[PDB]
């Protein structure tokens, strides 16, 4: 059978509501299911249904008359139950998974994974929202009713926690360690004793008494020279400036066309880049060629790869090969093993050419300047 | 005897936008004498080498 | 024969306290005792996956998630998040609607689609699927996709009705207001701009995106110390950012410090060298320092980077007139009147270029065509008049 | 279809094998590394010191050395002599798709290049990366009308998989949307 | 890495050896800004493991590729060095030829132990060439003995240079600087003294004093190479170009002619608004150039001159040009993709960053790009994965971290 | 200083939750005890353990994890 699993449980009050007062469970099963039990824990008083499994619980009032029931789930949100409605029909999503869930006699605070606390009303408005300067480990209930201050705590992971009201910080304290659990009673023989546990272990426990201008640069005499000297040849700067610029377009030009005819720009319809790495000191140099399709979705059947090297310095076993059926997207690294030769030190360059097989004008070129061999 | 006015106002940016930012300009970094001088001995080496 | 969900809830209290590292053991110990079927041992491992910079594992265990509960919204849903996480938002919008015929009543599958919809510039299906995750449930970031789907498309009309029924409520979000402010200073209002700026600046006092903002509305309206100081209170937050710095050379040249703005300028310039703003700045103040030559420079590359305006070839031409070459700024002026249509200064500077060339004739012509044009410049008051009676 | 997948099955055993055989070198020269390091320290000392032994641990872990480099050896030997048989199948492969379904020069030249890809195996592209990327590619673009399968299913990357089983999943996805009568193409 | 000889292991920030931001100057490793006067002690840097040390570069630590460690006249073997170190007039020549020429370590430590026994141990010389000896063997503690020996005998510039040396190679900074400022109370006005306070003042750096000392140099030498090419790359990236000009432009009048200098030379023109000066000197720079390193650099630098200008064009080719020079230009790459994208082609300029973030990782521009051009699109993973590393190369940054939040923001 | 401090120790393994530890009366007398059910110091021993002054009285193995 598919039985289910009790997560989350808290009481829930009878007729009375005083310290000897008959309370009633209230369980969340694993299953999406809250069980309102007996006094005497054997039966069932009410079967509620939840859309998510609950992960905190809140239960407020009297159950016979007016009970309200706050269910912080795992999907990030609190439902609320009251009278008649098997179903909460009155949600409030958090945006982050609650880490906590006290319940102040008129705001409900939930705690937030993005490291704050937010009040809401029993009605399904948010009416404040404080923020934490780190992340919310555990939230608990301080309440002492010589002052009635009914305040919710917070137990921060940057080593400290901080008593929070309605909106204001008090009483914030420090621990050798970020707390992992705090609880506010009358452990022992005070009404105001606090017992905290750090996330390492240990035990901590407080008891609270009764009686509570720019970066501007500067400019020196050569900046005033030169400003005047513009401003008295800015003609003959001017005018040279432009055939300076003319000559460069024009050498520009020039270079461009010479490498587009040797074709030994590794970066050149027809979309490709090469580049090729060396690696390795000693006789034997890995040789690497990082090829690339850089095109939409279009892959290139036919293409090979032959190199250029001196036959009396460097051994290449394979100097001409088909390179596979290039993706676009895909750094393909293809590798080879140079070795050198020359028993004294000689460094030769190495071209390789990227063409196509129907085609004898390289698509592409390389070179690699070969390091010295540090040989034997 | 009439001088072009020019705008006074500039064009301010309003937001700020990522954009592709650029390499910076390179000093290519100067050399010593002994750097200059390993290197030209190193490459005679190479030379008489291949000039045998 | 164990039951399944033994420790589900001790791997939620660990994963939701931010540990990540207890969880995965507790998380690795039911998976062996329990040979997977899980569900939320993969579930919350693919979550901390995700929250990690992976999200190619993450989409293999909410793939396994949903194939062990076929029938199952979130697991769907989560799917097509790994998916949109990812560039792929057509699957994502293919695996979102699954989700959909499984769950008509939840506002996140409808935002997803819209914000899928917004990438693959499907703005109908995007718009009306937004208006949808509206209606189920009103969140911040459905309204802050619906303005960015009106302004892509459209004109800010449209945004600025949209963006007042946002921050209507919860109007405490920092993003709506310096939104909604900017939108306000993209049209006429520079009021109610001030207004929501100053609404963000008292949440949020060093907001860099409002400050900037707020600066550029001083500058604009003389008084350059104020924006001067609220520059300084974000100063040090962002030392090195191309805006700032443009606006600070703005205020420095606004009260007469040619020298210290040139400096902010081409500090600005030097960290963003294709920012036609920068570059126009640069050669409006070395035409205010009477320098010509750089001018022209700075002149000519903010008009290789932004061609199409008129006030751009009108100062390129104003430092052609002085670089002794009249013909090339008669066809700068030329370009500029054909290219400018609600500035009169360009209108009037050709006019004196002409006057001054001894025509005298098409000055006349010029003059028209800025009384037609046409307020506020003192110095383009008196020329006015000046080429009108000597005319 | 199953007789060819065994060939592709014992290449990447091998494979595998020989990625476990140079993680294991890694370790066995790190020690190498270490206790040479310790014994150049006791060299460079003036005062006289017992080797304590280390001289014996160098020993040692110099033999697990040469012997992990001799296993690496054979099973690159192994590696290439199983490529070339995968190479001969995949060969086999592709002349009985261009006959089972009438197959142009165009389609059997688009096979040949996806699923014949490289000479032999390196350290960083091998068999079976780049013929999954192609053939995930291949069926992306051409042969796949669902986005959600051709954004879960057909991806391609360049790295060493942990099984061979998506490889499989997309030859015989190939030769089935090929008998329904999908046809080839590259834009 | 196979060599362990500093004390301390972990010692405080400020006493080991083991300014303006990546984003205004351009950087060689994680840190350590590009410097000027390439010197050939210059580490500039050290890898963590053998196989990052191999599979780098190979001139990425050094100002030259790194090593794995650092008929004939007269035939070593046969002559009985016991009989020449009798003779001091031979033995001095002698050992000079042995060191310098024939690199031959131990028959020059024979030759010179021989020597200063016979003299008895009272010239300093054969006592600083012993301690040379040992140092270039590996021993420092036994070189620092002998130059120690050396400077009691009779104080001179070598053994101070020398004891620096071996004082920065046991990773001691602040001994090294008491032992110079030692020796410029002994030599009050020493040029090399003062260079090397500040060579280990820039290796440690804090600019603040590097500045100094440099400064002082200049009041000395004025023609000093390293100070002035030192202090006019500080002036020219901390926003103050002309005086950059300036201090090359002396360079320039002391007949110093090369491809950086002029290179240099055009830089500090255009960005100090001289623009008639300024491509000339290019021009002779891309003459001058003698390697493809040097002349892609140059047209990398006539490309950013190009799109200072405007006309993106020229700026694409000059950029083309560097990566046809030098197809391992990373800044080529990543500036052609930028313009790429200005374009609009968005997988070249992905694939061009690829490339630029695969050759230089230590970069942030390539990193930074295209995480902004993936996020633009999409593909959070990848954007994630690409300004994670960008703050990796660049901490400080700005924009790299609102990129961030905002993913982690989209994963949750 | 509000916070009176009564006891800081860091040899007591409890590695309890904000939910499973609760204080009340457990044998009249005016006199708290409280209750945790404490997990083992990794999660694998689950142990319901009780404090009475800051001394350990009582700690007894669970069938699983409260």
């Amino acid at each position: 059978r598919r039985q289910t699993v009790i997560t989350t449980m808290t009481t829930l009050k009878k007729n009375l509501a005083d310290e000897d007062a008959v309370s009633c469970l209230v369980l969340g099963t694993e299953n999406k299911e809250l069980l309102v039990l007996d006094p005497e824990a054997f039966t069932i008083l009410a079967k509620m249904s939840l859309p998510s499994v609950p992960a905190f619980l809140e239960a407020s009032g009297q159950f016979d008359v007016e009970f309200r029931l706050a269910a912080a789930c795992r999907n990030g949100s609190i439902y609320i139950l009251r009278r008649d409605s098997k179903r909460p029909k009155y949600c409030i999503e958090l945006g982050a998974q609650p880490v906590g869930l006290v319940g102040v006699h008129k705001v409900l605070v939930v705690g937030s994974n993005q490291d704050s606390l937010h009040g809401f009303t029993y009605k399904g408005k948010r009416l404040w929202t404080v923020q934490m300067p780190a992340a919310i480990l555990a939230m608990n209930l301080l309440e002492q009713h010589s002052r009635g201050l009914q305040a919710v705590m917070a137990a921060l992971a940057n080593e400290e926690v901080r008593i929070y009201h309605d909106k204001v910080l008090l009483n914030v304290i420090r621990t050798p360690e970020a707390v992992t659990s705090l609880c506010f009673g009358r452990y022992g023989r005070e009404d105001n004793t606090l017992i905290m546990t750090t996330l390492g272990g240990g035990l901590i426990i407080k008891i609270l008494k009764r009686t509570a201008k720019l970066n501007v640069p500067r400019k020196t005499r050569l900046y005033v020279d030169q400003t005047l000297r513009e401003r008295e040849a800015g003609t003959a700067m001017h005018r040279t400036f432009q055939a300076d610029l003319y000559l460069l377009r024009l050498r520009a030009a020039r270079a461009y066309v010479q490498a587009l005819e040797s074709s030994l720009s590794p970066v050149s319809r027809e979309p490709l880049k090469l580049h090729a790495v060396v690696q390795g000191l000693g006789p034997t140099f890995k040789l690497t060629l990082h090829l690339q399709n850089t095109s939409t979705a279009r892959p290139i059947l036919g293409l090979v790869v032959c190199f250029l090297y001196n036959e009396v310095l460097y051994a290449l076993p394979r100097a001409f090969f088909k390179v596979p059926l290039l993706v676009p997207g895909l750094n393909y690294p293809l590798e080879t093993f140079v070795k050198s030769l020359s028993d004294k030190g000689i460094s030769d360059i190495i071209k390789v050419l990227v063409l196509r097989e129907g085609q004898s004008t390289p698509l592409l070129s390389a070179h690699i300047n070969m390091p010295m061999s540090e040989g034997l | 005897m009439f001088r072009e006015v020019l705008p006074k106002q500039g064009q301010l940016y309003v937001e700020d936008i990522t954009t592709m930012v650029l390499c910076k300009p390179k000093l290519l970094p100067l050399k010593s004498l002994t750097l200059e001088k390993l290197e030209k001995m190193q490459q005679a080496a190479q030379d008489t080498i291949h000039q045998q | 024969f164990p039951i399944l969900e033994k420790q589900n809830w001790l791997i939620h209290l660990y994963y939701i306290q931010k540990d990540y590292e207890a969880c995965k053991a507790v998380i690795k110990e039911q998976l062996q005792e329990t040979h997977g079927l899980c569900e939320y041992a993969i579930y919350v491992q693919a979550l901390i996956f995700r929250l990690e910079g992976n999200i190619q594992e993450s989409l293999r265990l909410f793939q396994m998630c949903a194939f062990l509960s076929p029938q199952c919204a979130d697991n769907l849903k989560q799917v097509a998040r790994s998916l949109f996480l990812l560039g792929k938002h057509k699957a994502a919008i293919e695996v979102y609607n699954e989700a959909a015929k499984l769950n008509q009543k939840d506002w996140e599958i409808c935002h997803n689609l819209g914000v899928c919809y917004i990438y693959l510039k499907q703005f109908d299906k995007a718009q009306d699927q937004l208006h949808n995750a509206l209606h189920l449930n009103r969140h911040d970031l459905t309204y802050i996709m619906l303005g960015k789907i009106f302004l892509l498309k459209g004109d800010l009309d449209k945004a600025i009705e949209i963006y007042k029924k946002a921050v209507e409520f919860s109007p405490e979000n920092t993003e709506l207001l310096t939104t909604l402010g900017l939108l306000y200073l993209q049209l006429g209002i520079y009021q109610k701009a001030f207004e929501h700026l100053g609404n963000t600046l008292t949440y949020d006092p060093t907001n860099y995106k409002a400050i900037l903002a707020a600066g550029s509305m001083m500058q604009t309206h003389g008084d350059f110390d104020v924006a001067l100081t609220k520059y300084k209170v974000v100063a040090c937050a962002v030392i090195e950012s191309p805006p700032l710095w443009n606006n600070i050379g703005m205020c420095f040249f606004g009260k007469k410090k040619y020298v210290a703005a040139i400096s902010c300028l081409k500090r600005a310039n030097y960290l963003a060298p294709l920012d036609w703003k920068i570059l126009y700045n640069l050669g409006l103040v070395h035409l205010t320092m009477q320098q010509y030559a750089s001018a022209f420079h700075f002149l000519s590359a903010a008009i290789n980077f932004q061609p199409k305006m008129g006030e751009l070839y009108m100062l390129l031409a104003v430092a052609l007139t002085n670089l002794e070459d009249s013909e090339n700024a008669k066809r700068a002026y030329e370009e500029a009147v054909r290219l400018d249509k609600c500035n009169p200064l360009v209108n009037l500077n050709y006019a004196v270029l002409l006057y001054n060339q001894g025509e005298k004739r098409d000055a006349l012509a010029q003059y028209q065509e800025m009384e037609k044009k046409v307020s506020s410049s003192l110095e383009f008051d008196p020329e006015m008049v000046e080429v009108a009676q000597k005319l | 279809l199953e007789e060819y997948f065994e060939l592709i099955d014992h290449h990447f055993e091998l494979r595998i094998n020989g990625e476990k055989l140079e993680e294991l070198l890694s370790e066995r020269a790190v020690q190498f590394r270490a206790i040479q390091r310790r014994l150049l320290t006791r060299f460079k000392d003036k005062t006289p010191a017992p080797l304590q032994h280390l001289d014996t641990l160098l020993d040692g872990t110099y033999k697990q050395v040469i012997a992990l480099a001799d296993a690496v050896e054979e099973n690159q030997d192994n590696l290439f002599q199983s490529f070339t048989r995968l190479k001969s199948a995949t060969h086999l492969v592709i002349l009985l798709i261009g006959l089972w379904q009438k197959l142009s020069a165009d389609q059997i030249a688009i096979l040949e290049a996806a699923f014949l890809p490289l000479q032999q195996d390196t350290q960083e592209l091998g068999w079976e990366e780049t013929v999954d990327a192609a053939l995930s590619h291949l069926l992306k673009t051409c042969l796949s009308k669902s986005s959600k399968e051709q954004a879960l299913n057909l991806n391609s990357q360049l790295g060493i998989p942990k099984d061979t089983s998506q490889l499989k999943k997309h030859i015989t996805l190939f030769c089935d949307r090929l008998a329904k009568g999908g046809r080839l193409c590259l834009s | 890495i196979l060599d362990e000889n500093a004390i301390a292991q972990v010692p405080r920030p400020g006493t080991s050896l083991k300014g303006p931001s990546p984003a205004v100057r351009p950087v060689t490793q994680a840190g350590r800004p590009i410097t000027g006067f390439l010197r050939p002690s210059t580490q500039s840097g050290r890898p963590g493991t053998i196989e990052q040390a191999i599979k780098t570069p190979r001139t990425a630590y050094t100002a030259r590729p790194i090593a794995s460690s650092s008929g004939p006249f007269i035939n070593l073997s046969r002559l009985n060095l016991a009989k020449y170190a009798q003779k001091p007039k031979l033995a001095k020549a002698l050992f000079e030829y042995i060191f310098h020429h024939e690199n031959d370590v131990k028959t020059a430590l024979d030759l010179a132990a021989l020597s200063t026994e016979h003299s008895q141990y009272k010239d300093w010389w054969w006592k600083v060439q012993i301690g040379k000896c040992y140092y270039r063997l590996g021993l420092y503690r036994e070189a620092e003995k002998q130059f120690k020996s050396a400077l009691k005998q009779q104080e001179m510039v070598d053994t101070f240079l020398y004891l620096a040396k071996v004082y920065i190679s046991l990773d001691q900074p602040l001994t090294a600087l008491n032992l110079f400022k030692q020796g410029l109370d002994k030599f009050p006005g020493e040029v090399t003294l003062l260079c090397g306070i500040a060579r280990i003042y820039e290796e440690m750096n804090n600019i603040s004093s590097a500045t100094e000392y440099y400064k002082e140099v200049l009041k000395q030498d004025n023609t000093h190479v390293e100070a002035i090419a030192c202090i006019g790359s500080n002036h020219f990236y901390t926003d103050q170009p002309e005086v950059a000009l300036r201090f090359y432009r002396r360079l320039l009048q002391m007949g110093v002619y090369n491809c950086q200098l002029f290179n240099n030379l055009g830089l500090c023109c255009f960005y100090a608004q001289q623009y008639d000066m300024t491509l000339t000197s290019f021009e002779r720079a891309l003459s001058l150039a003698e390697n493809e390193e040097e002349v892609a650099d140059v047209w990398y630098n006539l490309g950013h001159v190009a799109v200072g200008t405007g006309d993106t064009n020229l700026a694409h080719q000059c950029f083309r040009l560097a990566l046809v020079s030098n197809n391992q230009h990373a800044e080529a790459y990543n500036n052609l993709a930028v313009l790429e994208m200005r374009r609009g082609h968005v997988e070249q300029a992905k694939a061009l960053l690829q490339t630029a973030s695969s050759l230089a990782p230590h970069m942030y521009e390539p990193h930074f790009n295209f995480a902004t051009i993936s996020d633009k699109i999409g593909d959070l993973q990848r954007s994630y994965a690409a300004a994670k590393k960008s703050e990796a190369a660049f901490p400080d940054h700005v924009d790299t971290q609102h990129l961030i939040k905002q993913l982690e923001q989209h994963f949750a | 200083s509000k916070w009176l401090d009564s006891l800081s120790d860091s040899m007591a393994n409890i590695h309890t939750f904000s939910a499973c530890l609760a204080l009340a009366d457990f044998h009249g007398d005016g006199e708290y005890k409280l209750a945790m059910g404490d997990l083992g110091p990794d999660g694998r021993q689950p142990r319901l353990k009780v404090l009475k002054g800051h001394t350990l009285v009582s700690q007894k193995p669970l069938p699983d994890l409260p």
